[PDB]
RNA sequence: UAGUGAACCAGUACCGUGAGGGAAAGGUGAAAAGCACCCCGGAAGGGGAGUGAAAUAGAUCCUGAAACCGUGUGCCUACAACAAGUCAAAGCUCGUUAAUGAGUGAUGGCGUGCCUUUUGUAGAAUGAACCGGCGAGUUACGAUUGCAUGCGAGGUUAAGUC
RNA sequence: UAUCCGGGAGUCAGACUGCGAGUGAUAAGAUCCGUAGUCGAAAGGGAAACAGCCCAGACCACCAGCUAAGGUCCCAAAAUA
RNA sequence: GGUGUAGUGGUAGGAGAGCGUUCUAAGGGCGUUGAAGGUCGAUCGUGAGGACGGCUGGAGCGCUUAGAAGUGAGAAUGCCG
């Protein structure tokens, strides 16, 4: 009842890459990690705001949460399906390729 | 039953002596002072605990080498350059450096492990008789009957 | 006070109070058990048996019987193709000393 | 040349250690109170040295 | 005799000896045909005589 | 009559991987790399419950032997004497007395050097 | 991964000029009652609110293993040479199928993987990237020996008919 | 323990060490026999490490004792006997 | 069942006795008051292995005796994922 969570499943990103944004905001006030997110210029940081804008509006709307005092208590990215590619080489040969997907959670609370 | 005695990291109080080189040949003072800053001497002996007692040695440049060791036995070192090995002689190292000389003696007879390690560091050995170490009252160890 | 007692093959420190596990003994639980061949006894003074203290004895009850953890021994050799296992529970007795003499 | 053994978990998470991102130079913004890059223009008033550009 | 109690004259059945099943079966691996030759083959063997 | 895989494979190889549990990395999580070393760990301890009871005698006899000078006495001599002196006492108990009951380890010390003596 | 190659729009997709070769792929729930409405978002996807016995049964839907990836942390680790363990062990943490408990582990001793093939392999000889599944002395008809049963100088039916 | 009768095999690449020979050069961790051991198929202790050498054959448990080869100044148990 | 004596390294390999898997028969049981399966635990046996609890799971499964086998995987530059 505390704490609100959001959730970006299936999100066509490298899990690796999104994680290196994800750390950057655990455990940081709400408005701390909205300015890094805002300000850094990697594709995930985009995808992680939007995961976390929408974790704060559950925080606000669904239960009446103080925005203010919020902090991202916390957060994380789990591997999502991979769709499997693939992409010619030289002498006749194809070399696989893997289209990672990630799932981006975050959980904001009260204090 | 399991009632063996293993002693304990800080619970032994380890001593502090002064041991005279003077005409004491090279390995035999080295031997007996092993065996001390291993603490072989003292019945709480514990193998993998430091139980032995600080040895201060003085009158390093005093110490004794029988035969031709002071002109032939050679100390080499590589310096791990093609053609880096570096030679010097026992008697060299007395005369100029004897707290080299002592102290590569006994860190050849301890043992070659983190323990060995800082049981040598407990190790203080003085070319001539006089010693910084008086505030830790320092007591004599005759070693005439040990060697 | 104390006392040192010949058991099992083996030599025990026992002081009055104190449980001691010894090879199992052929004595019901909670009986009473005599150790004859004391070999030592210590405290305020010292007795030294050559082999043994003439005319002291260790009393205790027999508090229980049990086995210990179990014990593994697995052989094998390598690229023989050949091992074998076996388990092992040696039974133990657990002795309350009650009295040194 | 290719890899004689497989690397360990252990040995990746080391090498990964300095494989991090970074964010400096933020602090508010003097028109608005926004975090902005300092020397870089507040993108939400859109002042610089607390002068609309 | 109870169709829930039956019970075999002794040493009228045996149990069949299964090879290649484990070293400590001892006839694991080779299958109790030694090390490669001719017998060790499948179908392996001269004729009789 | 099929007898398709079932559950023993993994039940076996669970059990494996508990025995392994501690071990670092691929280890304790892998069955194969897992089974290879337990069967290490049951070669080394089999040979170390035998091992065991060496270190501990030579641990005993080095205490005993720093006790004895403290006395007055090389190890050797001490045997040497009690079993002249016809005392019993193993190395165990004799390690005990010398940490703990000094005077104790004393007396038989002195009946030790009396037979030598004799 | 069985059973037809094919439980499903399979001789299909796909491959080949052609003959020809030839797959993968079953399971929501009792019942769609398949999430009205609200909030973040362009959407996707989520959080509420509902349906339901159950939604960590939400359609990639029964169960949901391992490899692999990640978050939190009780203990340890930046003077150390390590087939990684085993034996010994202080300290710290914890409290069980209550057992002379559990986790971790400074430090000390010992210690060159598994398999195959070899006189001999830690081997600088071979095999295994890891995990899961599948994967190798079987059946028929004869021969012979042991064991067992029935009968016993006897023993026994085969095809075939009911 | 030997025979004998029958069911079931595997083995037909051996190695080194000591001793007696051949071949070799009175070379070889060479080769080929005879002979005994060990390894092979044997862990443990010693020989620094070291299948074949020395001691010795692991059904298990013990924080008990005595010895073999080999050792006792320190690494490292035991004589600065 | 007891005592005593002796013995219990082992490759190729021979003999013996067992564990576990699926199914059949009979008997006797267990299951929406939660089966199988999964996971965790400091549990038991000489071994393969057997229970017992917590959680997950949501419908079948043990046990005794006997029977039949597509009956046990860690390796095949194995096949598939
Ligand atoms: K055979
Ligand atoms: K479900
Ligand atoms: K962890
Ligand atoms: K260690
Ligand atoms: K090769
Ligand atoms: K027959
Ligand atoms: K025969
Ligand atoms: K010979
Ligand atoms: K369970
Ligand atoms: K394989
Ligand atoms: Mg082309
Ligand atoms: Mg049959
Ligand atoms: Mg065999
Ligand atoms: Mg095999
Ligand atoms: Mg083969
Ligand atoms: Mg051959
Ligand atoms: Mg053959
Ligand atoms: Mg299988
Ligand atoms: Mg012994
Ligand atoms: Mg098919
Ligand atoms: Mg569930
Ligand atoms: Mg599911
Ligand atoms: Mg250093
Ligand atoms: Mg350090
Ligand atoms: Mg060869
Ligand atoms: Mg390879
Ligand atoms: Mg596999
Ligand atoms: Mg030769
Ligand atoms: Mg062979
Ligand atoms: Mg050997
Ligand atoms: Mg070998
Ligand atoms: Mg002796
Ligand atoms: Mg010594
Ligand atoms: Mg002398
Ligand atoms: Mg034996
Ligand atoms: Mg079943
Ligand atoms: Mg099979
Ligand atoms: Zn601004």
């Amino acid at each position: 009842i505390t704490s609100a969570k959001a959730t970006a499943k299936t999100v066509r990103t490298s899990p690796r890459k999104a994680r290196l944004v994800i750390d950057l905001i655990r455990g940081k006030s709400v408005a701390d990690a909205i300015s890094i997110l805002k300000f850094t210029p990697n594709k995930s940081a985009g995808i992680i705001e939007k995961v976390l804008m929408s974790a704060v509006a559950n925080a606000e709307n669904n239960f009446d949460l103080d925005v203010e005092s919020l902090v991202v208590s916390e957060a994380f990215v789990n591997e999502g399906p991979t769709m499997k590619r693939f992409r010619p080489r030289a002498k006749g040969s194809a070399s696989p390729i893997n289209k990672r997907t990630s799932h981006i959670t975050v959980v904001v609370t009260e204090k | 039953m399991r009632t063996t005695y293993m002693a304990k990291a800080g619970e032994v109080e380890r001593k502090w002596y002064v041991v005279d080189a003077t005409d004491v040949p090279l390995g035999r003072l080295s031997a007996v002072v092993a065996s001390v800053l291993r603490g072989k001497n003292k019945p709480t002996f514990t193998p993998h605990v430091d139980t032995g007692d600080f040895v201060i040695v003085i009158n390093a440049d005093k110490v004794k080498l029988t035969g031709k060791k002071a002109t032939d036995k050679i100390y080499y070192r590589h310096s791990m350059y093609p053609g880096g090995l570096k030679s010097v002689t026992a008697g060299e190292l007395r005369d100029k450096n004897s707290r080299r000389l002592i102290e590569t003696s006994v860190k050849g007879m301890l043992p070659k492990n983190t323990l060995g390690r800082k049981q040598f560091t407990k190790l203080n050995v003085y070319g001539g008789a006089e010693h910084p170490h008086a505030a830790q009252q320092p007591e004599v160890l005759d070693i005439t009957n040990l060697i | 006070m104390y006392a040192i007692i010949k058991t099992g093959g083996k030599q025990v420190k026992v002081e009055v109070g104190q449980a001691i596990y010894v090879e199992k003994l052929n004595v019901e639980a909670g009986e009473k058990v005599v150790f004859d061949e004391v070999i030592l006894v210590g405290g305020e003074s010292t007795k030294v048996g050559a082999p043994t203290v003439a005319g002291a004895t260790v009393e205790g009850t027999v508090e229980k019987h049990g086995k210990q953890k179990k014990v593994v021994t697995f052989q094998y050799k390598p690229k023989k193709h050949s091992h074998r296992k076996q388990g092992h529970r040696q039974p133990y007795t657990k002795v309350m000393i009650e009295a040194i003499n | 040349a290719v890899p004689a053994r497989r690397t360990s978990k252990a040995k990746k998470a080391k090498r990964r250690t300095h494989y991090k991102l970074t964010i400096k130079g933020l602090n508010a913004c003097s028109n608005c109170g926004e975090m902005k890059k300092s020397h870089h223009v507040c993108p939400a008033c859109g002042h610089y040295d607390g002068k609309d550009v | 005799m109870k169709l829930h109690e039956l019970k075999p004259a002794e040493g009228s059945r045996q149990v069949r000896n299964r090879v290649g099943r484990g070293t400590s079966s001892g006839n694991g691996k080779t299958a109790g045909r030694g090390q490669k030759g001719q017998k060790a083959r499948s179908g392996g063997g001269v004729r009789l005589g | 009559a099929r007898v398709k895989g079932g559950t023993v494979t993994r039940k076996r190889r669970k059990k494996v991987l508990k025995l392994a549990k501690g071990y670092y990395g691929s280890k304790h999580t892998l069955f194969k790399s897992a089974k290879e070393q337990v069967m290490n760990s049951y070669y080394y301890a089999f040979r170390d419950r035998r091992q065991k009871k060496r270190d501990f005698r030579k641990l005993w006899i080095a205490r005993i032997n720093a006790a004895a000078r403290m006395n007055g006495l090389s190890y050797s001599k001490l045997m040497h004497g009690l079993k002249l002196a016809e005392i019993d006492i193993n190395r165990k108990m004799l390690a005990d007395l010398a940490v703990n009951d000094a005077a104790a380890f004393t007396a038989l010390a002195e009946q030790a050097k009396d037979a030598l003596s004799k």
